[PDB]
């Protein structure tokens, strides 16, 4: 479109469109040197709790090591200090004597996370919704299950209607089941309220009739409405 | 007759459907005549009429007349010719049988393809009876007459890639390019002035026909530098500028110039603050805007190179062609094709952006981002390599221009309000930084008054 | 036979027979005879077989008479095959000694010319009728082909299988023409550098030739002067074909170039009284010669090159060098999808070319941001990724390598290096060249040697 047209219409309104204004408020983002700090801190309590991990290691590889882990903690959004608290308990809880891979810090920090919000971890998750699966179709619908709580039937039902529409692998699965796990501890850390299902329909009934008086009431229809025929 | 498929190979290769769906898409839609014309030609038709037709469409097409079913019934009626082609009614059987809202590309490429293997067809079994009868001519004739009668058919294109040209027409060409730039004395802007001496110092101004990528880091001022670009663009010349916004509505973007152009602050009118200078400021660079007339926005999503072309095209035939173009994002646009891969859509769009500037012989400026771990290096100054997934974008431009804040990333700094422009890949110069002076409260880049090292 | 209207190939048996008479009764002509017409000339199988044992007897050194002919037939087992003694004795007495062999032995020529076009012409109709998946514009640069091949020399048919004593023949032809002409160690097209004439002998004729480098390093500059080279070192026109710049700015190099004035002047149009003298000079030699072509189309298919080229050639009777800037930016619509496929129809289909024509083909490629992340930045063959075709269809491999492009400290300023990746018929190295940006030129390296 050419720019006079808008001109016109400018000049045509002018305090209409003083009205209409311009959105307000910029872009904020963090600076670079509180990521350094975290990651400063993350790996000088892993070095802490696995002083072997570095040994006999020159600074280079350390220095490829801290740029891997800030790599993984940007890609994963490592801001606050408390998942970071929540990973390092799970690594204290961990018997592995050597360093553990990024992504695996990442996994421990968002299940710790998911448990500490009163929510089933990842294989329970999946357990759960293979049980569904196997037992769903016993049942009118998905609110007759014998559901523990709303999050335990949103979180099943969401991810088995994403299972069966995309076709997803055992694998892809899990990763999907970590996702949910992930958005309903964030959802529930920022209060909100679960729904409650939606339910459809009662289910009615009360029908006391037998033979001959079904037979009797086809017979005076008949008679009726004059259906020779049958 | 009695014929269920034995004479039914005689017949050379056509297709009656296709035919008559672009004949009608064409006159349902003059839009897409173009499109149609670089596809076939009025030889691709098999029946007189329907060659007739395209004719007379063509010759009304270049004297600027639509081509409905209307006006081209009346001058059809006017030469006479209606009865010839099959009258009024086979017209509108031809309008109405056929659907408007139809992929005409497809069946322009089947008329072609047809065409192409029938006449193939035919020359074979000419050069055969030639053969057969030589009638006198000798092997040598017979020979040259083949080769001749093979190599017509590729050849028979009206006006569509010319091809290779003696180096006597590529040196005339050449002179008359000097001798323009000599004859208007720009002090050394041998192209689309920038409105900045440095910048046209280094670059000579915006060389028609180049590739233009200008990258920063977000909050850089890379949208304010481009616009400040296109209104100089737009006051220095007077050939259109077509801008694509694929992020920013074009009120934002009109608003934004506005408020460049009469620097006026932004802060007063995103809140409506402003005075009787201001209006008189802005009804000003109204007035200005009004007697230039020469800028075009469009403001779709996910727009593909293909419409992004079409429209370039369409805004040059409308308006006598194109000064700039300007885009922003390069990674908003979408290649459906592509989409499985990043890297190969990148570079189809790269790829689509450059031939398109070299196409329509006008500076083409598109906006990249960076990547993110320039910020955890110690030099935060941008290179190529920061273009990372794009290395076809470092390959196929032939100029690149980082925008750098130091005031940015430092509080403390320095240059705070200098802006550096630097050079990652001059093609036809050297490379080097450029210092400008940012005002954010204005929104706009002007040039460095202060000493130069 | 009345001959009203008849279609039937052209052929003679009687100037066959009379040849063959006369070659036995007179072996002396047979020189005379084999200046005129070859053996896949004849029509029938039996006297293609008497010419083919003919030659073969003459030139073994021994006398093609009735009786030696016969009996070197009856040795092989092939006599009985040919026809026999009756019809070798039909053949010596039949025809009359009294004869001009000259004429019958040009009947047997040209009409076996017309009996090779009707045959292509029937090959480019049946393969129109079948298409097999062949896309129009296959078929019609598939008798293009045919065509311009059949009217070269006429030396045998379209395209087959050849009998070893035609490949000896252009063999010797090739050795002879390339020892009458001294060049000095150069068998092709020159290169105007000493070095890589001495590493490379030349742009050979119907080789493939891969010029790659990281951007910036000066392909462009490399190629032009190659282009520029051959087309002052020779006569045969030289085609350029630019995806990538238009035509005008590719002159303005190419005078910057051959006139050695600065770039940045001819650009600014800002230039002295000697610059402009040079330039007249360098306009009036380029017009003089006329031999250099420069297409700046984008996006070429490989049909459209080969076809520009092709008309090239039809115009001109043959072409020097082609080159192509570059092969990244051709397109393969039907394989748009995949690009691996995409670019080794592109290497398959310039190799082809490059056959067909007979001509040296440069093509420009470009590599991989992964190498300026090595110890050693120096291209290698394994950094034209994407393009494993490329590396195994290219007759020639050079890279151009600046120093000073990634180290500005670098004590090699002014020095390229030419890496040899891949000779088929030679050597590797490295060889270095002196380049001037200034007048965007490569030049001969006058420093010393190791
Ligand atoms: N009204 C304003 N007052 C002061 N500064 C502004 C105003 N609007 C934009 N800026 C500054 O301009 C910079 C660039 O903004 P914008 O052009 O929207 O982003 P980008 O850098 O992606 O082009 C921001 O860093 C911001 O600080
Ligand atoms: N006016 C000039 N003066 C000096 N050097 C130049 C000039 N213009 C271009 N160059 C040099 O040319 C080189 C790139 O040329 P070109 O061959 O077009 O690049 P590519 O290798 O991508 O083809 C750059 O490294 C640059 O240094
Ligand atoms: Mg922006
Ligand atoms: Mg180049």
């Amino acid at each position: 479109e050419n720019i006079a047209a808008q001109m016109v219409n400018f000049d045509r309104e002018q305090m209409r469109r003083i009205a209409n204004n311009m959105p307000e408020q910029y872009d904020e983002k963090p600076q670079v040197q509180q990521v350094a700090q975290i990651i400063n801190g993350v790996f000088s309590q892993l070095l802490a709790t696995f002083p072997a991990s570095l040994a006999n290691r020159d600074q280079n590889e350390v220095n490829e090591i801290r740029r891997q882990w800030v790599l993984a903690f940007r890609e994963n959004g490592i801001t606050t200090m408390e998942q970071v608290n929540a990973g390092m308990r799970v690594a204290r809880r961990q018997n592995r004597p050597f360093l553990p891979s990024p992504g695996q810090f990442v996994a421990w920090c968002r299940e710790e996370a998911s448990v500490t919000a009163g929510l089933p971890n990842v294989s329970e998750l999946v357990d759960m919704v293979y049980e569904y699966c196997r037992k769903r179709g016993l049942y009118p619908d998905a609110e007759s299950y014998p559901w523990k709580s709303n999050a335990h039937y949103w979180l099943v039902t969401n991810l088995y209607q994403n299972m069966r529409a995309n076709a997803l692998t055992d694998a892809e699965l899990r990763r999907k089941a970590a996702d949910e796990l992930v958005h309903m501890t964030a959802r529930i850390n920022r209060g909100e309220a679960i729904p409650e299902p939606v339910k459809q329909l009662p289910v009615m009934g009360g029908r006391p009739l037998n033979r001959a008086q079904a037979l009797a009431k086809i017979a005076e229809i008949k008679a009726k409405f004059g259906l020779k025929g049958a | 007759e009695r014929d269920p498929q034995v004479a039914g190979l005689k017949v050379p290769p056509h297709s009656i459907e296709a035919e008559q769906s672009v004949l009608g898409g064409l006159m349902l839609d003059n839009e897409r005549w173009d499109d149609v014309a670089e596809r076939v030609v009025a030889d691709d038709f098999y029946t007189r009429p329907h060659r007739h037709i395209f004719t007379e469409m063509a010759r009304l097409q270049e004297s600027g007349s639509p081509i409905d079913l209307i006006t081209l019934a009346e001058s059809l009626e006017r030469q006479g010719q209606l009865d010839s082609v099959g009258g009024f009614a086979y017209l509108a059987e031809l309008s109405k049988n056929t659907p408007s809202a139809a992929n005409i590309s497809a069946y322009a490429d089947i008329v072609r393809e047809r065409a192409v293997v029938r006449e193939m067809i035919s020359v074979a079994n000419e050069i055969a009876e030639a053969g057969f009868d030589p009638q006198g001519r000798t092997s040598e004739d017979l020979l040259d007459l083949a080769e001749s009668r093979v190599f017509k058919i590729a050849e028979s294109r009206a006006n569509k890639d010319e091809g290779p040209k003696n180096i006597a027409d590529v040196l005339d060409a050449t002179v008359a390019r000097i001798e323009q730039l000599f004859q208007q004395p720009h002090d050394g802007v041998t192209g689309v002035n920038t409105g900045y001496d440095d910048l046209n110092k280094k670059t000579a101004g915006l060389q028609p026909s180049d590739l233009i990528i200008v990258a920063a880091r977000p909050s850089m001022g890379k949208t304010t530098f481009a616009m400040n670009l296109v209104e100089n663009a737009a006051m220095l010349q007077d050939k259109p500028v077509l801008i694509f916004s694929l992020e920013m509505p074009s009120e934002q973007i009109m608003m934004r110039s506005l408020a460049s152009l009469s620097r006026v602050d932004q802060t007063k009118i995103r809140t409506g603050q402003l005075d009787d200078e201001d209006w008189a400021r802005i009804s000003g660079t109204m007035g200005i805007l009004l007697e230039k007339r020469n800028i075009y926005i469009d403001d779709s999503s996910g727009l593909t190179p293909t419409e992004v072309r079409s429209r370039a095209r369409r805004i040059a035939r409308e308006h006598g062609g194109i000064g700039l173009i300007m885009i922003d994002y390069l990674q908003l646009m979408r290649v459906p094709a592509l989409s499985d891969n990043r890297t190969l859509e990148i570079a189809e769009i790269s790829r689509s952006l450059k031939a398109l500037a070299k196409e329509l012989n006008v500076p083409v400026v598109a906006l990249s981002q960076l990547n993110r771990s320039l910020e955890q290096r110690a030099d935060k100054r941008p290179v190529n390599s920061d273009l990372r997934e794009s290395g076809s974008i470092e390959q196929d431009a032939d100029l690149i221009m980082f925008i750098y804040r130091d005031e940015v990333y430092h509080e403390n700094s320095d240059l705070k309000g200098i802006a550096e422009i630097i050079i990652g890949k001059q093609r036809n110069g050297p490379i080097g930084t450029v210092r400008l002076t940012f005002n954010g409260q204005w929104s706009r880049f002007d040039n460095y008054a202060g000493p130069q090292y």
